[PDB]
């Protein structure tokens, strides 16, 4: 109900220490594909913790 | 006086325009940018686009 | 903990990002390459390519 809601801006994101180090069973991509993240550059990156 | 030969000069560069205006359009894809298709998705999801 | 799968808890976290519609501040790990002028090259401005 109370989800938390981080705004990440100004930094140069590395996806592949995600990968390197996972706990993670689920991991779905709908707009874009996981290898292809190292290769792009976005804004309005927010990230829902819940 | 000459609407007639002009007319057919406007249809020719219209149909080219509206030719040229349909490269902008998604049809119902993510992007209408093929380059942006291809750098941000896997091949099985970007050949549907 | 004694119950299984389907009912134990389990930590989500969504990203959410934009594409391509505003400048762009986090950006992938790729390095800049030096410019050059009045040459046929392909480009990679951003996350654009052309």
């Amino acid at each position: 109900y109370a989800w938390n809601r981080k705004r990440i801006s100004n930094c140069v994101a590395d996806y592949s220490v995600i990968y390197n180090f996972a706990p993670f069973f689920a991991f779905k991509c709908y707009g874009v594909s996981p290898t292809k993240l190292n290769d792009l550059c976005f804004t309005n990156v927010y990230a829902d913790s819940f | 006086a000459l609407g007639k030969l002009q007319d057919v000069v406007n249809h020719n560069a219209q149909a080219l325009n509206t030719l040229v205006k349909q490269l902008s359009s998604k049809f119902g894809a993510i992007s209408s940018v093929l380059n942006d298709i291809l750098s941000r998705l896997d091949p099985p999801e970007a050949e549907v686009q | 903990p004694t119950y299984g799968v389907g009912h134990q808890p389990y930590r989500v976290v969504v990203l959410s990002f934009e594409l391509l519609h505003a400048p762009a501040t986090v950006c992938g790990p790729k390095k800049s390459t030096n410019l050059v002028k009045n040459k046929c090259v392909n480009f990679n401005f951003n996350g654009l390519t052309g």
